[PDB]
């Protein structure tokens, strides 16, 4: 196992079974294969659209061209409200 | 000894309490069961099935 | 912390160079599992404290 | 061990050159035949190297020495170049025993019991090696290219009919003095292993059977015996390199494998054969150290006790 | 007695320190000999944790505006350049450490109350070392000396720590009963 | 290791020959007794260290 | 026109200290018409062809007779004062060659020289080869000016490119001529002696009156090297430091060290699909491929090429590769990026890529560029 | 430092453990750091006192 | 195909080819290796690459499959009291075991 | 190539440990009868 490759780490786990210097693990230190999506309960939705729709109809009441609508949760949740322009410091309250 | 008695005593009483169910919450619609029983020091634990 | 991160990594980038079909590129926020590992220590370490 | 030396009685520098050179001609004179087949074998399995296998692994000397006796020549042609050979031989031990002489009494210890470690010894040694060999290597370059002309074909022969020919020669053919110091950095090389690589196994296997048998006879020549094995061991690839530029013609074209340094014959001897290339022709090495080193060794301890006993010392001391 | 090995020529500088510790806590050495050495610690101390505060401005103005320090400023990465930076302080910050004349002073100050210890008890001043335990260091143990001189000095000195004066009571030790036996064990 | 089946192929080819080598470490092997005789008498001085050596009066 | 300059360090950035941020430099009047980054120095064509060369003026680099920095742009005398315009320019790590529009080519700066009388050369020159520079002139002697090389015209070339301290030329024909350090492969001649004097590439004259293969172009940084044929594929060749050359079938096979010949890279991901350009920057190799689809390979992430994973609704225009970045510039003007490489970045962010702020640039970035720690746009 | 990572943040192993991860990783480059230094500079020790003096 | 041990017909099927997994929705993270087996550098035969890399079936995916939703609905069973009896009795044998 | 002998070196250093690890297997860990008689006589 030395300047030439005969087992295929691909198919071992650890390539430190035997002394060389030409394998590398493909998990290597740091790399650590977890799911996306565990099985644990996600908090009940139902009052989300009626908390968005609120807070987009408060928000459009000072920025019409905000373009904040129940429609497009699924999209407006994934950007900053920098992006949309729009203070929410100030409507918190 | 110790060791492994103590391991052996804590593990075996959570498989013991591992069967008995805490909580039992259906989904949304209904399509999965999430259960709450018991840990081995007597906290709850989660469960999909 | 993690505002402007990119879902993927080097784990990722080096399993879309392997035949591994069985794994599956991270496309999810890591924020919502952060951390996970002390709780699989805890797991791991929990019948042995004693 | 530090304090077991009976250095009581020190030869002069007069008495140390002439000794050292009579003792030396004689040397060479009975020896030189083993060196020239040692030297022939190198030269034919140059860019082969070993092929046989297990036993058979390495070239006869014996099948050697009856190849170049076939010649027809006889015995005669096992000293050609032995003019040049003594010359240079003569001239190294000259500067060496010199330079080592004078620097041993510069810095030798008070106490007549006591003598120079071993390390600083092979530190000398090295030194006044070197310095000789870089001093007289144009007459083994010489010796060399003439043993080599036989083996080599005719139209890459120099021809050489004499010491001061070929030097003359090298000097005009292949322009400027320069050219008389071919090979010269392998030379001091070699110089500089064969003189560390002999003092230090035979003192100490000489003292290690003394210990196991006592005082005997047979010991010094077993210790011979171990330090020329160990000697040509450390020693034979150094004069193979050393031979094989030598014998490296000056016309690229003549040279069957051109080298440019020390490093490139290494490494190209590396490649066209295994590292046991560097040991063809060990057994005729051996011999010829062997040989010498036992009749320089019988010689100068057979006058250095005769002197000592007319100077009057201990039998114990001598 | 320059050719003269001293008892504590192999002790490290936790050893001495331990032994002057001991030295003073039993006693043998009064309250009266600490100061020099107190105030040569806290003087050690003070420079060995402000020394690179002083020298980073300093090879600021000089060190790193040579040459090779504008070139590696200038033609290597800002991590690189901070990277050679801390190296070089570091390496200044050892160097200190090891040849600071404030550290020179505080060992000599160390040799002499060594020395006094000798001069005291004998050749006895040997059995003022043990088995140190591991991590404990000259720079704590000139701490606890500190400490026992401020308990020992201090307004509590008989109401919440022991006093310095000793009240051992006046025997003969050749006929007085001992703890322990020589081989066997006592009831 | 972690890649071929633990299986004996049916093929006799892969049947493990044995196919004679370097002969050198016989040497060693018919000299066996001579080196550890040595090493046992005289590497390690047994009995003593005079035992073996040649015997001299005293003075 | 206006230039840009960003980096870690400011050695060729035209100021005085570094930033991550894009800088504008207006020292040219909007006339900025090629620029070439290398490790330590900048050369930047304007217009009418005058020559500013700027940065760490080691081994007599910039054209100037001195061993100084020169960070402020400066133009080059020995070019300016005999109104030769200058057709191309390449940068190395200490050399500089340019190439006018008559077809002569200049060269000057580092030529492997020792440094002092003093050093282990004996020992050096008995392990690796002879130190060989850029240089064309046929010995090892640093240029501290300007210096036409000798037999050596370069009209209607495909390209021209070099790494540290090699370049080559492939013509309009598809003659590739290669000088510099061809050690470990560089060069691709399968040689690793230095070649002082340009000389003609052996290997490629072969595949070119075997195969038929044509080199369209060859892109070179550090001691790797890119070339792409008249098929759609890749052959890279030179100094694997982190998996540029995108040459290892088994990810965990460490036998990639580096490749004497050009090696086609693997088309396992990319399969039935040609080449249209690619990008090479000193440890990283990115190359967009007709299905508009980009590739990269190298920052030693990926030892093969991968796809990354842009989107691909608009055209790619523009490639860009840097130590440990690069970026990719659509029609719209749009810049994805892998790692910070123009140094802004806005909140959109992909699996694997971010989105360059446009901001940074004040207009639209007509061209980007720099491959060693430094990075350049032409804006207009 | 490596494949263009600039913070600890974006790593997997911070992903997983986080700052106590990182303060073990980095005491234990900091234990083998001084431990390197400590026997190298016995090693320029014992060369000073042996092959020099 | 392997000359000394394989004959004609060792012919691989295909990754795609292989049969999907549809047995259940529920993804099995065991095939993944967790972070702290991982950490330890632990080796094991449920998530070693050649054993997983099944010949005829796909093993199944570590994720849950994307129809299932996981958003809690209403409580069918509790008994929150367990959790109470079992820590006093795992405290009291830990106790009387000690 | 300009290190043609470190390339033989290399496959000497290789055919080195392989003949190591056969070694090993075939007579250190080998739980053959007839290698095991060996090495008993
Ligand atoms: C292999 C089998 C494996 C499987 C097992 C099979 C079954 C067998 C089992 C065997 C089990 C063990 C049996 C023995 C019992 C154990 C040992 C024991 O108890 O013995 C007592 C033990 C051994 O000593 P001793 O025999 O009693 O004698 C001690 C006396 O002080 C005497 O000291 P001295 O100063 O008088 O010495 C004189 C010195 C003077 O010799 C010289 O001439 C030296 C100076 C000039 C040399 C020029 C050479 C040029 C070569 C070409 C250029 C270089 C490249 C080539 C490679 C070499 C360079 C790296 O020469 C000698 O030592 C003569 C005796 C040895 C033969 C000579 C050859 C070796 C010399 C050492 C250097 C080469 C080592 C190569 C690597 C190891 C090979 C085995 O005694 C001690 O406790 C003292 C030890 C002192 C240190 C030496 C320790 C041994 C060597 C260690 C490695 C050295 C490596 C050096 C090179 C490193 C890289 C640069
Ligand atoms: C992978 C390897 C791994 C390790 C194992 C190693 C194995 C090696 C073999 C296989 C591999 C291939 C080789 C690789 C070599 C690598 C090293 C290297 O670079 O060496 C090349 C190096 C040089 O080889 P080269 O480059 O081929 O050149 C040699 C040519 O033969 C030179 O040509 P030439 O013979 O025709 O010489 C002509 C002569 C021409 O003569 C001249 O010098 C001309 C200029 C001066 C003229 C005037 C001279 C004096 C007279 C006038 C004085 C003034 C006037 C006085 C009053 C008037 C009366 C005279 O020139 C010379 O004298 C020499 C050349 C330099 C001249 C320039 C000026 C030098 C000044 C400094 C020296 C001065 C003193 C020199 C003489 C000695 C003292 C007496 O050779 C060696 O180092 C030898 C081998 C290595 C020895 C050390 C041992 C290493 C291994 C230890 C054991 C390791 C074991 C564990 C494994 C370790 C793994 C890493
Ligand atoms: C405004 C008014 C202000 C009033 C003041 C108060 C208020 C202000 C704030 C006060 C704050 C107080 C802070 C106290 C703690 C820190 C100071 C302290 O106690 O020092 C310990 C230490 C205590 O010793 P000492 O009692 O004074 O005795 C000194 C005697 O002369 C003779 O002693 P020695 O030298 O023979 O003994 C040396 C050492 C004996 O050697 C050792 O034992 C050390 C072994 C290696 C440790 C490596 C640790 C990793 C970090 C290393 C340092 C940073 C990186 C350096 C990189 C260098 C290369 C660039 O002894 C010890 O110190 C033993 C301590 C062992 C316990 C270690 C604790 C655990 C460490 C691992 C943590 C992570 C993993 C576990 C996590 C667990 C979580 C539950 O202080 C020193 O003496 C150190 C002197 C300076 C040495 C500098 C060496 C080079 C490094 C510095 C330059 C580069 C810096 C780069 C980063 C810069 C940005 C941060
Ligand atoms: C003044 C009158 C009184 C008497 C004076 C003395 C008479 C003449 C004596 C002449 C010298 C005789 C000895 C010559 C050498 C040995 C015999 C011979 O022919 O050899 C020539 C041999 C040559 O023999 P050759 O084999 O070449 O002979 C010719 C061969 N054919 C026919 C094939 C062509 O040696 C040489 O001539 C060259 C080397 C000489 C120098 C080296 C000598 C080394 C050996 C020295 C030790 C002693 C050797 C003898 C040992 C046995 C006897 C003790
Ligand atoms: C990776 C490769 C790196 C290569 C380059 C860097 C590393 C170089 C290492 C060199 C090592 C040299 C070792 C010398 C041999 C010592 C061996 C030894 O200790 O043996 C035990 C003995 C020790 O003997 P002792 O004196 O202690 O006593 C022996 C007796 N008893 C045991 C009872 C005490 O030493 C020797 O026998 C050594 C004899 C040779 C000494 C001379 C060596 C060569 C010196 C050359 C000097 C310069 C010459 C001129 C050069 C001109 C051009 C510059
Ligand atoms: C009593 C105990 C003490 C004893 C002291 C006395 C000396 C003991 C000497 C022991 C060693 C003996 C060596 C024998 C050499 C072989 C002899 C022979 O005939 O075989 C020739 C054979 C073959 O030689 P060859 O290759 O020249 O063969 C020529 C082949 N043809 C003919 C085709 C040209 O040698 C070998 O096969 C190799 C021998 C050496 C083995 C070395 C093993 C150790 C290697 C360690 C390397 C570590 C590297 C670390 C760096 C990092 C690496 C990635
Ligand atoms: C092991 C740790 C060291 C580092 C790692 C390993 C690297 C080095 C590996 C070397 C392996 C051995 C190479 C030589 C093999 C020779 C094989 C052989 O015998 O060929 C047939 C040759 C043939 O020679 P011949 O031509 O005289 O043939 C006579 C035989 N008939 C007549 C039948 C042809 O045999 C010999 O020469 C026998 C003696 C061989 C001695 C080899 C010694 C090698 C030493 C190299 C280093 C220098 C010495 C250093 C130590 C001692 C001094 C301090
Ligand atoms: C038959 C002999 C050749 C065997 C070759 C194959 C086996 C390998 C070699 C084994 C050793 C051979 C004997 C000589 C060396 C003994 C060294 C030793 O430790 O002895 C010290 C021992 C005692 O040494 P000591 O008692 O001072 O200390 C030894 C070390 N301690 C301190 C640990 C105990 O001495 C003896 O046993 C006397 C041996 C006398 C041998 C005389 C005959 C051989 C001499 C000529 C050899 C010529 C060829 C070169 C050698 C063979 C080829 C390499
Ligand atoms: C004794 C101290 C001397 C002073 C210098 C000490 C440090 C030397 C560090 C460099 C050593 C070489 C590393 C490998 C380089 C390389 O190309 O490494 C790669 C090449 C092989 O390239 P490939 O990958 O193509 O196979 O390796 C070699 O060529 C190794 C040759 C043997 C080297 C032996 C060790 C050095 C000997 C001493 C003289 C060194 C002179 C030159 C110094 C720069």
């Amino acid at each position: 196992c030395i300047y030439q490759a005969y087992q295929n780490p691909l198919r071992h786990i650890n390539t430190g079974h035997n002394p060389n210097n030409v394998y590398e693990d493909i998990v290597m230190l740091g790399d650590y294969p977890v799911q996306n999506r565990t099985h644990d309960k996600v908090i009940s939705q139902t009052y989300v659209p009626a908390i968005a729709n609120i807070a987009f109809t408060h928000l459009s009441k000072k920025y019409p061209q905000a373009g904040l609508k129940v429609d497009q949760l699924n999209t407006l949740k994934e950007k900053t409200w920098n992006d949309l322009g729009v203070n929410i410091e100030h409507e918190k309250q | 000894v110790a060791i492994y008695a103590t391991y052996i005593a804590l593990s075996y009483i959570n498989n013991i309490w591992k069967d008995y169910v805490v909580r039992a919450q259906f989904s949304k619609d209904k399509e999965l069961l999430f259960v709450t029983r018991v840990s081995p020091f007597g906290t709850t634990e989660e469960e999909v099935y | 912390l993690y505002l402007k991160s990119t879902n993927y990594n080097r784990f990722d980038y080096r399993l879309k160079q392997t035949d591994w079909g069985f794994y599956i590129n991270n496309n999810s926020n890591y924020i919502q599992n952060i951390f996970s590992g002390l709780k699989y220590i805890w797991r791991g370490l929990r019948f042995w404290i004693i | 061990m530090n304090y077991s030396y009976k250095r009581y009685w020190e030869p002069s520098t007069a008495e140390v050159i002439g000794l050292s050179l009579s003792v030396n001609t004689i040397s060479a004179a009975l020896t030189y035949p083993i060196e020239f087949v040692k030297v022939r074998s190198q030269i034919r399995t140059e860019g082969v190297g070993i092929r046989s296998k297990n036993l058979y692994m390495g070239i006869n000397p014996n099948k050697v020495f009856r190849e170049i006796h076939a010649t027809g020549n006889g015995l005669r042609g096992f000293y050609q170049g032995f003019e040049s050979h003594l010359i240079g031989r003569l001239s190294y031990l000259f500067i060496r025993n010199l330079t080592y002489k004078i620097i041993y009494d510069r810095t030798k210890p008070v106490k007549a019991h006591n003598d120079l470690s071993h390390r600083e010894k092979g530190v000398i040694a090295g030194f006044a090696g070197g310095l000789a060999a870089f001093l007289t290597s144009p007459a083994d370059l010489v010796n060399t290219r003439t043993i080599a002309e036989g083996g080599k074909p005719k139209e890459w022969r120099w021809g050489y009919k004499g010491l001061m020919d070929g030097i003359n020669k090298i000097a005009a053919t292949e322009g400027g003095n320069a050219a008389l110091f071919r090979g010269s950095y392998a030379n001091v090389l070699r110089a500089v292993i064969l003189n560390i690589s002999l003092t230090g196994p035979f003192d100490y296997l000489n003292e290690k059977i003394w210990i196991t048998f006592g005082d005997m006879t047979w010991n010094k020549y077993a210790a011979l015996l171990w330090a020329s094995f160990w000697g040509s061991v450390a020693t034979l690839p150094f004069d193979n390199i050393r031979t094989r530029l030598y014998a490296q013609n000056a016309d690229p074209t003549k040279n069957r494998l051109t080298y440019s340094g020390w490093a490139d014959a290494a490494k190209k001897l590396i490649q066209h054969e295994g590292i046991s290339g560097f040991y063809v022709g060990f057994y005729a090495f051996y011999i010829r150290t062997f040989l010498y080193a036992w009749t320089t060794v019988f010689i100068t301890d057979k006058i250095t006790s005769d002197w000592k006993r007319k100077a009057g010392l201990k039998e114990w001391q001598i | 007695n320059n050719l003269r090995l001293k008892p504590w020529f192999h002790w490290t500088d936790e050893e001495r320190s331990h032994a002057i510790f001991s030295a003073y806590e039993k006693r043998i050495l009064k309250s009266e000999d600490l100061p020099s050495f107190l105030r040569a610690n806290r003087i050690n101390n003070v420079s060995t944790w402000v020394f690179p505060l002083i020298a980073l401005p300093l090879f600021n103005q000089s060190i790193f505006k040579l040459g090779f320090a504008q070139r590696i400023l200038l033609t290597r990465p800002a991590i690189e350049w901070h990277c050679f930076k801390i190296a070089t302080v570091a390496a200044s910050w050892l160097a200190w450490l090891n040849f600071s004349p404030f550290y020179r002073k505080l060992e000599n100050e160390k040799e002499y109350l060594l020395d006094t210890l000798e001069s005291r008890i004998g050749i006895n001043v040997l059995d003022l070392n043990d088995a140190l335990p591991r991590w404990t260091t000259s720079q704590e143990y000139n701490r606890r000396t500190q400490q026992l001189y401020n308990q020992r000095n201090g307004f509590f000195a008989g109401l919440l720590y022991p006093q310095e004066e000793s009240s051992r009571p006046l025997v003969d030790i050749a006929s007085f009963p001992k703890n322990l036996h020589k081989e066997k064990l006592t009831k | 290791e972690s890649e071929d089946l633990d299986f004996q192929c049916e093929s006799f080819k892969s049947q493990h020959f044995r196919k004679k080598g370097p002969i050198s470490q016989y040497l060693i092997l018919g000299l066996l007794p001579i080196l550890y005789f040595g090493t046992e008498f005289f590497y390690n001085h047994y009995p003593d260290e005079d035992y073996w050596r040649v015997a001299h009066p005293p003075p | 026109g206006n230039l840009y300059t960003w980096g870690q360090y400011a050695s060729g950035t035209g100021f005085e200290t570094a930033s991550a941020v894009p800088r504008k430099v207006d020292y040219f009047s909007g006339n900025v018409s090629k620029v070439a980054m290398g490790p330590y120095h900048t050369a930047v064509i304007t217009n009418d062809g005058s020559l500013y060369t700027f940065g760490w003026g080691q081994n007599g680099a910039l054209g100037n007779g001195a061993k100084e920095f020169q960070l402020s742009p400066s133009p080059v005398s020995f070019f300016n004062d005999k109104k030769l315009k200058v057709k191309d320019v390449v940068v190395g790590e200490s050399y500089t060659i340019a190439v006018t529009e008559n077809g002569e080519v200049y060269s000057w700066g580092y030529g492997g020289e020792p440094s002092s009388k003093i050093n282990l050369d004996f020992f050096r020159n008995a392990i690796l080869p002879q130190r060989c520079g850029a240089l064309g002139s046929g010995d090892n002697k640093n240029r501290l000016t300007p210096q036409q090389i000798a037999n050596l015209k370069a009209d209607g070339y495909k390209n021209i490119s070099g790494g540290d301290n090699f370049a080559t030329l492939v013509n309009q024909s598809g003659e590739v001529i290669n000088w510099g350090t061809g050690l470990f492969g560089s060069l691709g001649n399968g040689s690793d002696y230095p070649l002082f004097t340009p000389e003609v590439n052996a290997y490629f004259k072969h595949l070119k009156e075997h195969e038929g293969l044509t080199v369209q172009s060859i892109k070179s940084a550090g001691h790797f090297s890119a070339a792409l044929l008249s098929n759609g594929k890749l052959y890279t060749f030179g100094v694997n430091t982190q998996g540029q050359l995108g040459i290892r079938e088994n990810l965990g096979h460490n036998t990639d060290q580096n490749a004497r010949l050009p090696t086609p890279v693997v088309d396992r991901h990319f399969v039935g699909q040609k080449v249209v350009d690619f990008e090479v920057g000193e440890n990283t190799l990115v190359f967009l491929t007709d299905k508009n689809e980009v590739f990269f390979s190298g920052l030693e992430l990926a030892y093969q090429p991968i796809r990354w994973e842009i989107p691909t609704d608009k055209k790619i225009v523009k490639l860009a590769a840097s130590k440990d970045t690069f970026a990719a510039v659509t029609e719209t003007g749009k810049i994805y990026q892998f790692n910070e490489f123009v140094g802004v970045s806005t909140n959109e962010v992909g699996n694997d890529y971010n989105v360059a702020d446009s901001k940074a640039f004040e207009g639209k970035v007509v061209d980007l560029g720099g491959s060693y720690g430094i990075r350049f746009a032409i804006v207009n | 430092g490596s494949h263009g990572i600039t913070k600890i943040s974006q790593t997997q192993f911070f992903h997983q453990f986080g700052p106590l991860g990182t303060l073990g990783a980095v005491g234990f480059y900091g234990l083998t750091a001084y431990l390197y230094y400590k026997t190298t500079i016995f090693t320029v020790k014992k060369f000073y006192s042996h092959c020099i003096l | 195909f392997h000359h000394d041990k394989g004959y004609k017909y060792d012919v691989t099927t295909p990754y795609d080819q292989r049969y999907n997994y549809v047995a259940d929705r529920l993804g099995h993270p065991e095939i993944l290796g967790n972070p702290f087996e991982r950490l330890m550098r632990l080796e094991g035969d449920i998530y070693h690459p050649n054993y997983l890399d099944q010949p005829f079936v796909k093993v199944p995916n570590a994720n849950p499959n994307a129809s299932l939703n996981f958003e809690e609905g209403e409580v069918l069973y509790e008994n929150t009291r367990l959790l109470e009896w079992a820590k006093f009795w795992n405290y009291s044998v830990v106790v009387g075991y000690l | 190539n300009y290190f043609y002998y470190l390339d033989r070196i290399k496959k000497l250093f290789t055919y080195l440990n392989d003949l190591r690890k056969h070694i090993l297997k075939k007579y250190v860990y080998t739980i053959n009868h007839k290698r095991i008689a060996i090495n008993y006589l």
